[PDB]
């Protein structure tokens, strides 16, 4: 995820579709974002 | 509902192969699964969405004495293990 | 990507947001036990 | 010695798209389209019964 | 500039761009059914009286 | 292949590993159903402040060393050959216990008109809501509801 | 964790007021719902919710 | 009776329940009374008060 | 004592007297004086439950 | 031995406080259930576990 292109290949289900940060923020690195931010490209 | 089929080969392997092995003493760096994410990213280059997580081959299963129940809905495993791994050692089960 | 809905009226305009984490490993190494005698290892 | 790090593969999701006539509610609609309604600027049913 | 450097971001754009685009698509499809149930509520008072 | 102990140093081989959690949610939690055994017992065991060196003494020193002994004559949790400059006070071991570890029961003094409404409930012992659930991110707003 | 899953959705902000709701009913739970089984050995209902 | 260690904590309420099901006591379970807890050993307590 | 249109007593010292005898520590007494534009400014508590 | 297998269905503790814990769970199991037959003979799916 932290490197983009290689979650342009997912390999693996995307799979629970919950409320993703409203949970434990447990993650080391996350980015909540709305349709694009110029650090994608 | 018991005795289900689940693999018993240990899940696949990452090797450190030429695609890493050059990435990874020469620059440092490392790319799990380097050969088809650079041949994508190289075609795509000549004309993220990566579904080829894992999706290859579907190794061999077995059968082995399982026990499922129905919850509801989901199919859930369910086993119990004192006497399978923690037994009669001076480690706590958890 | 959590998607948006297109909500009607005198509403704030949702943006198609994104979201971009990382996450790092651990490590947490396991230990292993010594068992070795004497003269097994020679003969007489 | 050496000294790598490594980005260990990524995942993304995949969002679904949803065709509300591909969803029970729809019994409820009449989906009908009309292209032209910016200029129709009133509409009417005169019910007789 | 003619460098593969280029393409490459060249075609991130698009590949945001088409998931740019794909999002306000379902969400005019989305956001039907959700004006699907308000209007329905502004009606129908509860069961009990 | 380690430091070698003296007839071989007998090869253990570890193992690296690790873990992400591999999930944007709540995965695989957890529950909470049985009571085995109250480890330590429901008990009547006092507490002891002459346990530790924590106030000014009487300056009446012939009236503190009456009541040195007079409190800690025998209290389970009353110490022999009392404290030193550094080190812990050394509580006795008993010859036998039965139901489980002992309790400490510590008293703080309440003035006696208040309701038993309160305590009828889990509430706060200290008499006022102190925890840092109810503040609400004003930077200011913690120690005000605490004093 | 139950009380929290109907909250991880809406509000959360200046209706703060709801952020204490979640704390009221949150420790009530759990004077109430642990040791379930155990609290209920004979509901085969209950334990079956 | 703390005034540090309760104002010591956060509330971003993601943190706060997951260090209950694994927290640290101030209690020992290897000793005759309420030790309280050597510097050197972990409880892994679950804790709500 | 709300600043909307309250006839006061005659005794200037009574009312200064009673408005601060009512309102001495209550969870709607205002905290300064009240202005003439603005709300009531009922004070903020640190926690609630 | 009904206790004694899950006292010993840990790692194993001899820190004089389990084997308090273990003997006053031990007497009140034989104070209470020792002729469980006869005792609940007119239950069932007791005696089946």
């Amino acid at each position: 995820g932290y490197r983009y292109a290689a979650a342009m290949v997912p390999t693996g289900s995307i799979l629970s579709t919950i409320e993703v940060a409203s949970h434990r923020r447990l993650f080391d690195f996350f980015a909540a974002v709305r349709s694009d931010e110029n650090s994608l490209y | 509902e018991d005795t289900e089929a689940d693999v018993p080969v240990t899940y696949g392997e990452m090797v450190l192969n030429g695609a890493n092995l050059v990435t990874a003493l020469v620059m440092g760096k490392a790319v799990r699964s380097l050969d088809d994410v650079g041949r994508h990213l190289l075609d795509m280059q000549e004309e993220n969405r990566e579904t080829l997580d894992e999706l290859e081959s579907a190794p061999q299963t077995t059968r082995v004495r399982a026990d499922l129940v129905a919850i509801g809905d989901r199919l859930v495993f369910l086993e119990a293990l004192e006497k399978r791994i923690y037994a009669a050692t001076n480690v706590p089960y958890p | 990507h959590q998607p948006l809905i297109a909500r009607d009226g005198p509403h704030p305009v949702e943006q198609p947001v994104h979201n971009y984490m990382t996450k790092v490993i651990d490590r947490r190494a396991l230990n292993a036990a010594f068992s070795l005698a004497t003269e097994a290892i020679a003969l007489l | 010695d050496v000294e790598f790090d490594a980005l260990l593969g990524s995942y993304c999701n995949t969002l679904s798209l949803v065709r509300f006539l591909e969803l029970g509610l729809s019994v409820a609609c009449v989906c009908t389209k009309f292209p032209e309604l910016a200029y129709m600027n009133e509409g009417r049913v005169q019910f007789e019964v | 500039d003619g460098t593969g450097i280029s393409l490459h971001r060249q075609l991130r754009a698009i590949q945001q761009l088409a998931r740019n685009v794909q999002a306000v698509l379902g969400a005019f499809e989305r956001g039907t059914a959700d004006q699907m149930l308000h209007v329905l509520l502004e009606k129908a008072p509860p069961l009990a009286l | 292949a380690r430091h070698e102990t003296g007839g071989g140093v007998n090869f253990t081989l570890t193992q690296p590993r690790g873990n992400v959690d591999l999930g944007v949610g709540y995965t695989a939690v957890a529950a909470t159903g049985t009571v085995r055994n109250p480890v330590t017992d429901m008990g009547n065991l006092p507490q002891n402040f002459y346990l530790g060196r924590g106030a000014p003494p009487l300056l009446d020193n012939a009236a503190a060393v009456y009541l040195r002994n007079a409190v800690v004559a025998g209290n389970r949790l009353g110490p022999a050959q009392p404290l030193p400059v550094f080190g812990c006070a050394q509580v006795p071991r008993r010859a036998g216990m039965d139901h489980g570890q002992d309790a400490v029961c510590e008293f703080i003094a309440t003035p006696v008109a208040t309701d038993i409404n309160y305590f009828r409930r889990p509430c706060n012992p200290r008499g006022r809501a102190a925890g840092g659930v109810y503040a609400g991110d004003k930077e200011g707003d913690v120690i005000a509801l605490m004093y | 964790l139950l009380p929290m899953q109907r909250y991880l959705d809406n509000g959360r902000l200046a209706t703060r007021v709801a952020r204490a709701t979640l704390v009221a009913e949150l420790k009530r739970s759990f004077c109430d719902t642990s040791f379930f089984l155990g609290k209920a050995g004979h509901r085969r209902e209950a334990i079956e919710a | 009776f703390t005034a540090a260690d309760i104002t010591a904590k956060h509330r971003c309420l993601e943190r706060l329940i997951v260090e209950t099901g694994s927290a640290v006591s101030t209690a020992t379970a290897a000793s005759d009374v309420q030790f309280k807890r050597p510097p050197g050993c972990r409880e892994l307590v679950e804790d709500p008060c």
